[PDB]
């Protein structure tokens, strides 16, 4: 109980466990996302993920979820996306096969988000007029 | 009823296919390693339980990047150098024979000629050793690439030895390795582990045959892209090294000619001694025992009744043809023709002995135009390696006849490296993802 | 300090013979002790971790019991090379103190 | 394989200060761990010195033996030394230097346990 | 009213249109901003645009305006600067004559705005003391 | 402007699968587009197949057809293939790809109309 | 217009015998002085 030292699983290892527990860790993957002609590519390499992260962070921005890692927002769930319960998602399955199985529903998803998030901030702008 | 609502995390564990550009890291030579990364001492490596992925050697992107850097750096380390622009000039040859045997009759030439010195105004006469191979004929030789370009002598201080490299990847980018034994180079893996970066891989040049590689753990391991076309080559990988020793034994005399302001020629002066042809040595039972080893695993994907022939090399340019490899400075061409020359039907101390030439201008990649001059070395040279492969090829391959011959291979360079980075694959995170959930903003 | 009292001090016992050794606590150690094996000239190794968990790779003939201020040690099947002395460390409280230990040797006749 | 080497004089003289070093390779010395020194004498036995944390240097020292021991971590070289003053002649013993953990998961369960146990270094105390 | 698609305005496409209108459509601008020696002045040039880019970003997070499109404030609008009044502004100017009518007073709208936000981060601060 | 070539087989086997395929020019199809499929015959006359949507793989087929009809869309080629399993000689036809779409603003008013009915090509039907 | 602050109730520690800014000044000029030779003519015939 005393004297005994610790480490934990840290990068991408958690891949296998269901989603439940993969989103429990989300800051071990987030924190790894940012860090002659030899040395163009290199400085060329460096500001493409400079410009992915930010372009990353400006997406997060533009749907309200700015500054988190957990954002759950207003748009409902249509169920032509996917038809399984909560059960069988967060307990019997992974982020790979997830993300497999929703690739094709992912833009329109994105729109609604965009559209949700301005007409919020429309409405909050005309409830803080009066 | 089901009045779920989309919402979005960051940090997703997943991963896509990707190409980037990896960089160094390591631990006067011509792998340049003054520009390298240093490596950290204590490499990490992360083991994906329940991860099954997808491999295939054939079209991995790491091996071309890897070909494209050491071209570069070969192109970089030889730019400060003298340039043997003087050298075409009409040379005086006659035949050497002072102390030598049978076999070594006619390979060295005694040229003399004129060549200028470091005033503009004066000349001098001066004479060398070289090659049957580097001299043609007009009693009036002329160098073999007077009439396509002109050489750069490499620097004598540079050493060709090489050095382990690992190549890492940038961020946001993973390097996943296969763990799993018996793996093929193509298909499913379920063992899997992420790596910072890989481990050493020494840049051997060679040809037909492997040197100072890795092992596998299992047993001998044959791949190929396409095992029923005989337009692919075949990668044998060996379960246990086989030792082969060898030497260029004349005591060889080096001397300086000053051809101009702080510019200085290296020829070989004259030669102590007997003059004896170099040559290479290999075990004998443990080349049998391989052998056996290496046709019982080729009876698994062409039949176990088929006889199974070993012949030699079809043909071709010297390199292609001959076991090629460079030890101690000196560029060897070895003809390996006792060594894959057997057949095997389906049911104590001597060494065979490979004789080999010796050359000095050098062609070192596939390309025409450019060329190199080695300085010659002074004294015996040995050394001694390790075999740890093949590169066969399938000879016709017809129904008509129920045999098959193998021959040696080699000519691209891009399998010496693919032999290396077959368990390597980089991919790129995706850490952006939305699922279903119970709230409501 | 908490102090680790082994019993007994010397025992004797034959290939495959089952051999028990008891350790026990001043104060209750919840399950915080570890089991060790150590032979002429080598350092200590662990046979049992946490008092019922067998470390990897050891055979599986050694176990663990007991908890609080009782513990023991069990050899299901002794074997030439399982004759070594035996301690119990316990881990809960600083600092760490171990038992005055147990040696165990080949039985043989008088 | 981690693997742990201990280093210093084999004889010290008594009142003398007795420095030893323990080197540490496959592993790095400023994570989450608790590098333990112990000895073992005979007619003693085994006796725990104490401590040192890597991350935080946080150092816990056996209360017997009091003040008389100082420990310290390079992480640049990868080691731990422990100095203890005031040697005398109870002092001789073979000095083991060791590190006990355990491998889990964040806030779930544990996969593995870990000790090294490395071979340590004999002292005697004479003048 | 099945079947048919539609395509939306463009980039600049409001810019001719009144600042009522062209406000609605700010993410259209918004997502726009961010995507030997001819390599190096490439480099330059995206580097710049970072540059440009967490400038911008800087001088609205230190209004208190971090992460929004329409963040309205609590400076209150000084007559001199404009005396037009919103059936005039909102209805009937774009928003390039606006620009020209007032580029002469926008640094000591800058920097009310910095105090301001200032003043309001330390009585945050006094009252979460309590 | 924009521009639709179909392509294919012009004389198709009973019972076979007759594919078509339409080329686009001048715009691209991963956008908001409807592709529809259209063909005209003798008395019966201009006859709706079914219609595919380009960015999200939508699809929906005429009831009378059942399930004889499906389609593809690629983006790298910038076409859209048609296939019709069971062809019988009801099915001998001229065939049309057409797209229609409205061009407006965002929450405004509409500024333009769009169809396009490429030229298409002529298909029997027999052994 | 060059811009000084005083920082008052500031003591700092100075070694003149390390500072790595003449190691940069050294290898910039260096590097300037190489330069401008590039474009030069080359007194190759001059040795006779
Ligand atoms: C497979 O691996 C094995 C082992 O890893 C390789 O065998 C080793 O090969 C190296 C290189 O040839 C060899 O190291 C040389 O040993 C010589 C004998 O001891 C040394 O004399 C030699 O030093 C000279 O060369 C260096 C550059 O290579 C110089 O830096 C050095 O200063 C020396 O040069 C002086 O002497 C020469 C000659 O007099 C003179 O011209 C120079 O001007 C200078 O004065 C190297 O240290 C190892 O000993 C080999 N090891 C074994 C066990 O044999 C093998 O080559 C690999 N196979 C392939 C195909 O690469
Ligand atoms: C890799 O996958 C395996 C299984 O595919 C994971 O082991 C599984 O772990 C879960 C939770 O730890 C176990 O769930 C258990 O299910 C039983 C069913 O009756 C239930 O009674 C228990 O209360 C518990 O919920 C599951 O049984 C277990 N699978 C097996 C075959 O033992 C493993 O955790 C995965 N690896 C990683 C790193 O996540
Ligand atoms: C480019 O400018 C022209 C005119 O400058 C714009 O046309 C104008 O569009 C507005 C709609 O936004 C019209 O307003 C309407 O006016 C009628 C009559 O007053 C009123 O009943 C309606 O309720 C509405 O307010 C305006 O009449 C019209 N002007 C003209 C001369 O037709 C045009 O919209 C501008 N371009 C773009 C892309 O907006
Ligand atoms: C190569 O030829 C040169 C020139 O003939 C040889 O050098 C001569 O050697 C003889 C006998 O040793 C001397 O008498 C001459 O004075 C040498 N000539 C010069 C210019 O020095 C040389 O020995 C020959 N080398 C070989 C290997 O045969
Ligand atoms: C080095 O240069 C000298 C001078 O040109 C060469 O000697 C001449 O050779 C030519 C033809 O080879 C003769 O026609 C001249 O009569 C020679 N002149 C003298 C003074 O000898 C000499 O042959 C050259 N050396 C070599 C090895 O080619
Ligand atoms: C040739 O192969 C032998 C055997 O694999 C090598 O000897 C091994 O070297 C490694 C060094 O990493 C040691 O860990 C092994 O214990 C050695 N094995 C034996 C049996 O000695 C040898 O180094 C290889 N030679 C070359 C030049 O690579
Ligand atoms: C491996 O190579 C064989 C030989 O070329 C391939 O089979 C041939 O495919 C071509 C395709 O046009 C045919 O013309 C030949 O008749 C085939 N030969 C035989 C013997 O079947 C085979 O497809 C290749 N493997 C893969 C996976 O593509
Ligand atoms: C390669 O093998 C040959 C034998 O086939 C070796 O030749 C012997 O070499 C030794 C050197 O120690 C001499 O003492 C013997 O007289 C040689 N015998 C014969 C018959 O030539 C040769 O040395 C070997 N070379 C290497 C590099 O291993
Ligand atoms: C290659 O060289 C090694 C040593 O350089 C040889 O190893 C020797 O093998 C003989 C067996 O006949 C032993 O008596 C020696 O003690 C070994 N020497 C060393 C240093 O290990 C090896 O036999 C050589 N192999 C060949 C084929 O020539
Ligand atoms: C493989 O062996 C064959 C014969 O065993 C070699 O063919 C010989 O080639 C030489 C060189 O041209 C000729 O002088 C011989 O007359 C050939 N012999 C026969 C029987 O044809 C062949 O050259 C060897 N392979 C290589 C790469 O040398
Ligand atoms: C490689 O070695 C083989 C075997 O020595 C060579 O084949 C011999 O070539 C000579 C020609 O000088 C013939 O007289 C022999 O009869 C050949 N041997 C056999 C067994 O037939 C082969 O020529 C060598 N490679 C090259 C390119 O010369
Ligand atoms: C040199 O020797 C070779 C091989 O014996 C022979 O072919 C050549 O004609 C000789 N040249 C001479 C003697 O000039
Ligand atoms: C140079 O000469 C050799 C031999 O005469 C010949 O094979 C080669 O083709 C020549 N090179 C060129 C570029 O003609
Ligand atoms: C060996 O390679 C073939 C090539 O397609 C592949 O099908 C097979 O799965 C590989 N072997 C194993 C064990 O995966
Ligand atoms: C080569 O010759 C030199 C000079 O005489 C001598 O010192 C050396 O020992 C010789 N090499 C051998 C292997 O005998
Ligand atoms: C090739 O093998 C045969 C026996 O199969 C042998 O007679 C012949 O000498 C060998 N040739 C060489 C070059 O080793």
């Amino acid at each position: 109980a005393v004297g005994i030292g610790a480490v934990f699983l840290g990068f991408l290892g958690a891949a296998g466990s269901t989603m439940g527990a993969a989103s429990m860790t989300l800051t071990v993957q987030a924190r790894n996302l940012l860090s002659t002609v030899w040395g163009i590519k290199q400085l060329q390499a460096r500001v493409l993920a400079v410009e992915r992260y930010l372009r990353d962070q400006q997406l997060l921005g533009i749907w309200g979820c700015s500054g988190k890692l957990i954002c759950c927002t207003n748009v409902p769930w249509n169920s032509s996306w996917s038809n399984r319960n909560l059960s069988e998602i967060w307990d019997n399955m992974t982020w790979l096969q997830w993300d497999k199985e929703i690739s094709n529903y992912t833009q329109i998803i994105y729109g609604l988000l965009e559209e949700s998030q301005n007409q919020q901030e429309k409405n909050e702008q005309d409830l803080l007029a009066l | 009823a089901e009045n779920l609502w989309v919402t979005v995390y960051y940090g997703v564990p997943v991963w896509k296919d990707a190409e980037t550009t990896l960089f160094c890291a390591s631990d006067h030579n011509v792998w340049a390693t003054h520009a390298c990364v240093p490596t950290d001492p204590n490499p990490q490596e992360i083991h994906l339980e329940n991860v099954t992925e997808e491999f295939n050697m054939w079209k991995n992107n790491m091996v071309e990047q890897m070909h494209t850097d050491i071209i570069s750096l070969w192109d970089q380390s030889l730019k400060p150098c003298v340039k043997l622009t003087p050298l075409c000039v009409t040379l005086q040859c006659t035949n050497v024979t002072n102390n030598i045997t049978d076999d070594m009759r006619g390979e060295l030439k005694n040229c003399s000629f004129n060549m200028t010195t470091e005033l503009r105004d004066k000349k001098q006469k001066v004479y060398s050793l070289f090659y049957r191979l580097d001299v043609v004929q007009i009693k009036e030789y002329r160098l073999i690439n007077c009439n396509t370009s002109a050489c750069t002598q490499a620097c004598p201080k540079v050493s060709f030895e090489p050095i382990p490299i690992h190549y890492c990847a940038p961020a946001g980018f993973a390097i996943l390795k296969c763990k799993d034994k018996k793996f093929n180079g193509t298909g499913p893996c379920p063992s899997v582990s992420t790596v910072q970066c890989t481990h050493g891989i020494k840049p051997v040049v060679s040809t037909q045959l492997l040197l100072n590689g890795s092992l596998a753990e299992e047993e001998v391991m044959i791949r190929s892209e396409n095992i029923t076309n005989n337009a692919k080559n075949i990668l044998v990988q060996f379960n246990t090294p086989v030792q082969i020793n060898c030497t260029r034994p004349n005591n060889n005399t080096r001397k300086s000619i000053r051809i101009g302001p702080g510019q200085a020629f290296y020829a070989t002066g004259d030669i102590i001694g007997d003059i004896r042809q170099a040559h290479c040595n290999v075990s004998k039972a443990t080349w049998n025992e391989t052998l056996g080893k290496v046709v019982k695993q080729l009876r698994k994907h062409f039949g176990n009744n088929t006889i199974i022939r070993f012949a030699n090399s079809s043909g071709g340019d010297l390199e292609v043809t001959t076991h090629s490899f460079n030890c101690g400075g000196e560029f060897f061409y070895c003809n390996t023709s006792g060594l894959f020359n057997s057949t095997w039907i389906s049911n104590s101390n001597d060494s065979i002995t490979l004789p080999c030439r010796i050359k000095q201008i050098i062609n070192m990649w596939q390309r025409i135009g450019q060329c190199m001059y080695a300085p010659p070395i002074q004294g015996v040279i040995r050394c001694v390696s390790n075999i740890t492969g093949l590169i066969l090829t399938r000879d016709g391959g017809s129904t008509n006849s129920t045999t098959e011959t193998f021959r040696p291979g080699g000519g691209d360079m891009r399998d010496n490296w693919r032999s290396e980075l077959y368990k390597y694959k980089v991919v790129k995170i995706e850490p952006l993802g939305v699922a279903p959930t119970r709230c409501k903003r | 300090d908490i102090q680790m009292t082994q019993s007994p001090s010397s025992l004797s016992a034959s290939v495959g013979d089952r051999v028990t050794i008891s350790c026990r606590a001043s104060q209750d150690i919840s399950s915080d002790l570890n089991w060790y094996q150590q032979k002429p000239g080598k350092p200590p190794q662990l046979l049992i971790y946490f008092a019922s968990n067998l470390q990897s790779g050891v055979p599986s003939r050694f176990s663990g019991s007991g908890a609080g201020t009782e513990f023991t040690l069990t050899i299901n099947s002794l074997q030439a090379e399982d004759f070594a002395s035996y301690f119990c460390l316990q881990y809960q409280s600083y600092p760490w103190t171990f038992g005055q230990g147990t040696m165990v040797d080949l039985k043989r006749t008088v | 394989q981690v693997q742990l080497q201990e280093s210093g004089p084999g004889l010290v003289k008594p009142s003398e200060t007795l420095s030893l070093t323990c080197a540490v390779s496959g592993v790095s010395i400023s994570g989450n761990y608790y590098w333990n020194w112990i000895r073992q004498s005979p007619g003693k036995g085994l006796e725990w010195i104490g401590n040192i944390h890597g991350n935080t240097a946080a150092t816990v020292y056996n209360p017997s033996l009091g003040s008389r021991v100082t420990f310290s971590r390079d992480t640049s070289k990868n080691q731990f030394s422990l100095r203890l003053d005031s040697v005398t002649a109870a002092d001789t013993a073979v000095y083991f230097c060791a590190t006990l953990y355990e491998f889990r998961v964040y806030m779930g369960e544990r996969i593995s346990y870990h000790d090294y146990w490395g071979q340590g270094l004999l002292v005697t105390v004479s003048a």
